[PDB]
């Protein structure tokens, strides 16, 4: 099953009329703020229609790293940077560019290459982290991933101003889950 | 004589002219050695953080009665500013692992008598009992400003009301002081040493310690025997203490807590 | 090594009192008669007893707007000077400027080295000479008007600042911002009648930091 | 293609794909080794300290003429709480003694026009030039909040009043830009590149540095090549910066400065 | 301090309105005159204050290789190319494209990359040449550098009509210089 | 003369009426300031008649270790503990014992042996320093030496309350003079 698990799929972002959708907008402008704030849980809203979280739903406990796939959909003529960035928890989330740099980061430069896959280190307290939670504990929280803006989305006339960047998750290389276990019954709609 | 010892770390040092020795619990050292829990690389090996961070703790007067005594939490009890670099390192990281190196100090003279028992004990109530209270997170790991009494320990105390306590014969956080001496400890009898020195590894139900919600290890003084002395001998009784957090390492590096 | 291992003129000195006399820091229309060796712009410094270095260079004349400055420095030096720190050994040369018969004294003080402008111990001798300092006496019409040696480098900084220092000297910040601490090859005071020109020859130089050099006005 | 290059400073890491290469200054990098001119064994190998501090310097527009430019003293510019570890630890100690290891960022278009000269320079003046009053410790060793003009520096800039000044033909702290490309350095030309990395080893008139009296490394961004573009392109052109201190070692620890 | 001397520095262009500038400007038009013209001395007052020149101020003579660099600053959209001459002397001055082509020339194409490194080649009577003069000698100029436009600089819209060409000098290769003097002392402004 | 500057001399401490003496008080309690305090400068106007000192002013720099020698004279029913310790400077002079104990210090017990040997460490970011200064400079000072009272001086009925302890200094095993000079003269009186 970890097979699936490592199949990149899309998260859920919030549309502007609070529709779900698979990717961010990005334009000429760098935001005080992050583009996207996705917390490291499997049991993230963010990601709970992915293979990732469909999988992890039926196991207790996951190790190992996380592939947040980046894919710019943009023009071939839109340029910009990202900072993409892993701030483990402890001082809470990342408030400024400043704060989300002092943790761990790579910066995502677009052009002939459309994805940037960028890895959320393992790193916790415990060796295994739960999948889910009633209240988030320190072995099941892991702190949050957040996209900003480092140089603004640049480009000629003629161009849409808004690029949108597809979002996708699944586990990393050493990435695995255990204990299997049925999952919080929901009546589908 | 024998009993002259000098004891380095960083750029501090202690010195005593009493020394009965320095007692390992359970046998043990912290090594340092990384927590196999965190894939990120361990912060360790900071002189700047590896010495003694010297404290008073306490007045020593004749109203004391045996086993009434002093909690100094740890780490917590170095989390402040006094903590130099251990501690400035420590807000800023997510877990620690460490070990203690310490020794309380305390004399007297020739013409006084009494006895402190100093001991280090793993998941030792450090809470407030002189309320029923639900402990805080500012008020549970604070290293005690004045002499707990001890009667109401040893079946515990819960964190009710006085009339509900009627019907809670034990709680948890139980003490019986009559076996103190079994967690790893010196006796500090003032006819024959000035000073007690002790060291414990690391011990937790975990790799590594979430230290801004656990407390995992406690120093503690208690006396054994009252302090007694005639009129015309000094008065003034002080205990005091330095305590070396024993190769820490640190993990989950992040902002500050505040 | 090559190019400045030759001397330029880089400073003067005055003197009206005698040999065997009490050395007084003095000035007269802009010349002192003890000198800060360095070949950065030097002069007395805001009513300082002795020459100190300075952070720009000034005209003599309030009026003119013309050179002489009312600094002393190598102009060779600050002209060109295209390194951030230089290191050397000095070789001065001291010519007295006419030619009736030279009769003076001069000490030589070691960077940062105590001034000891002290009265003289004994009558009628130079007080200058009243050191264990390295000093040099010259009299006779058998000499040439002249002196000339060589110093080692003496500052207790490893290299010196060849034209910028962004920093102070002290602990409170309070010194003059852009002078570096005891950046020179110490003192020349002397004494005897005579004004008398310097010249400096950096000996070994060896320079590092490559860095702009003095602009000049387009032609 | 051979030009997206990956950085990694301990938890940090910089990207880019339009390098050109990295620029060793002297050829030299820092070796972290210990000065020999303190008894006091160094504090070194922080891994919270060894790592990229990234921070906004400045927006370039069309306004900029050649050679106008922006400093950055160092290692003054991190040693707010902005830098972090390496912060915490160096206004705890005396000394402090390190290399840089930079990359300024700053990205356009195809459409776009212009260049930047990015350079290191040692015991470059980084002091206030719009006024005429002594420069004190915090006026000094700031990174400059607006472009500097560049014709006041050519001839220096003596610290006093504007009459006076015309007696002043020279001043030590004059910078003849036409020469600013004999520092280490690299160009950000606008077609080619939106990254230069570049990086110096230690230098200075001693051993190991009491920083807080002196910023002896000074990052500095001048523009070349004037920012040109047409109505539509992006306006908004900004500059930034990584910068990590290479191996500081640390030396003479004591309580901290404010 | 010949290491100075290589470095490539700044040559002075005279602006509109007679400022002085880093670059020269080039269009959609193939003038019949060059854009900028250097003569090959190291007393040019066109690069009187690149690092070369400082250098040289301080020396009598010089010999070898000089490297003038040009760096196209235009946006990627834009394409031309230049004909760089150097005209040994004898004969005057080039009046005409003609006549440039006739001398040394290289011919710079635009594209992906940015920079034309040129080379003025040592052409001399002599083995040394003055690096200043009262008066012009054999010895002491060389002759002169013009940059025509080929064929205009090409662009789409939306893109503006003047590019920005940086202009550099250095020594090159097999340059040096010899006999420490001082140069005519001047007041700085 | 090496060999002068290691023979332990007597440091001026200051009496309650401003009279100079070979020692200080100390007696059973604990203040909250040290009971002396010795700037580490070979200028130190404590030290100003130590043979030390003494020979310190002919010489321009020294290195290496200084021994500070406290011998305690009070009666042998006297106890206490001391606490002595040598701040480097850069934040100033410790103002409590929490921050002397920060700093190197050793505990000085009394007991059989009556002196206590202490070495301030040669700290330095210069490999040499002055002997004298104008003003202090970061290669002339080098920090404070102050003794606390750990514990109060504790002693039986019929013993004074005042415990003399004598204070002495010379250079440890590694010091060393350098630069022969003449000190600022003065009239004898």
């Amino acid at each position: 099953l970890l097979s699936l698990c490592k199949i990149p799929t899309f998260l859920g972002n919030l549309d502007s009329n609070k529709k779900r959708i698979p990717y961010f907008s990005a334009t000429n402008s760098t935001p005080a703020t992050p583009l996207v704030t996705y917390q490291v849980t499997l049991s993230c809203s963010c990601m709970a229609n992915s293979m990732l979280a469909a999988v992890a739903r039926n196991f207790n406990q996951y190790r190992g790293s996380l592939n947040y796939l980046f894919v710019f959909t943009g023009s071939a003529m839109t340029k910009g940077k990202f900072l993409i960035s892993y701030t483990p928890p402890g001082a809470g989330e990342p408030k400024t560019l400043d704060q989300a740099m002092q943790a761990t980061y790579a910066i995502w430069d677009l052009g002939l290459n459309s994805s940037y896959n960028f890895t959320v280190p393992f790193i916790s307290p415990t060796h295994y982290r739960q999948t889910s939670y009633n209240t988030p504990t320190i072995t099941s929280v892991d702190g949050w991933l957040t996209v900003w803006q480092l140089t603004p989305l640049t480009y000629p006339l003629g161009v849409p101003n808004d690029s949108h960047i597809l979002t996708l998750v699944s586990g990393g290389d050493d990435f695995t889950l255990r204990m299997p276990v049925t999952f919080t019954k929901y009546v589908p709609q | 004589s024998d009993r002259v010892s000098s004891d380095t770390a960083g750029n501090t040092a202690t010195n005593t002219q009493s020394t009965v020795g320095r007692l390992f619990g359970f046998g043990q050292r912290h090594k340092g050695k990384h927590p196999a829990s965190c894939a990120d690389t361990a912060t360790d090996k900071v002189l700047a953080a590896e010495r003694y961070y010297t404290i008073k703790l306490a007045s020593w007067t004749k109203t004391q009665e045996s086993f009434d005594h002093i909690r100094v939490p740890l780490p917590h009890a170095l989390a402040g500013e006094n903590g130099g670099v251990f501690s400035s390192t420590l807000r800023r990281h997510y877990l620690c692992k460490c070990g203690w190196r310490i020794q309380v100090q305390c004399n007297a003279s020739q013409f006084h008598a009494g006895s402190l028992l100093v001991f280090m004990a793993p998941e030792f109530d450090t809470s407030n009992h002189s309320t029923e209270v639900e402990p805080r997170a500012d008020t549970a790991f604070k290293v005690d400003a004045n002499w707990q009494k001890h009667a109401q320990i040893l079946t515990g105390h819960a964190y009710v009301n006085t009339t509900t306590k009627v019907n809670v014969p034990l709680a948890l956080n139980h003490q019986n002081f009559w076996q103190w001496t079994t967690y790893p400890h010196q006796i500090l009898n003032l006819r024959t040493n000035t000073t007690c020195d002790l060291e414990v590894p690391y011990v937790n139900v975990c790799p590594t310690s979430s230290w801004t919600q656990h407390a995992n290890w406690t120093l503690v003084i208690a006396v054994l025997t009252p302090l007694q002395y005639s009129q015309g001998s000094a008065t003034t009784i002080e205990i005091t203490a330095s305590i070396q957090p024993v190769k820490p390492v640190f993990n989950g590096l992040r902002h500050t807590v505040v | 090594s090559f190019f400045y291992d030759r001397s330029t003129l880089s400073s003067v000195l005055q003197s009206t009192s005698d040999v065997s006399s009490k050395f007084t820091p003095s000035t007269a229309k802009n010349l002192q008669n003890s000198i800060l060796l360095t070949p950065l712009p030097s002069d007395i410094v805001n009513n300082s007893v002795l020459p100190e270095q300075e952070r720009w260079i000034s005209f003599a004349s309030p009026t003119t707007q013309k050179p002489p400055y009312k600094t002393k420095q190598d102009w060779n030096f600050i002209m060109f000077s295209p390194f951030t720190y230089y290191k050397c050994d000095l070789e001065v040369t001291l010519s007295k400027n006419d030619r009736e018969t030279i009769s003076s004294v001069v000490r030589y003080v070691p960077c940062g080295a105590p001034s000891d402008l002290s009265d003289q111990t004994m009558p009628q001798t130079p007080s200058l000479a009243d050191t264990r300092d390295p000093h040099m006496w010259v009299v006779g019409q058998g000499t040439t008007n002249q002196i000339s040696f060589v110093i080692p480098y003496t500052s207790p900084l490893s290299v010196l600042p060849s034209v910028w220092f962004n920093g102070f000297s002290n602990f409170d910040n309070s010194s003059r911002f852009g002078v570096a601490p005891n950046a020179d090859f110490g003192r020349l005071l002397l004494q005897g009648q005579g004004t008398f020109s310097v010249h400096y020859r950096y000996k070994k130089m060896r320079v590092f930091c490559p860095r702009p050099t003095v602009f000049i006005p387009w032609p």
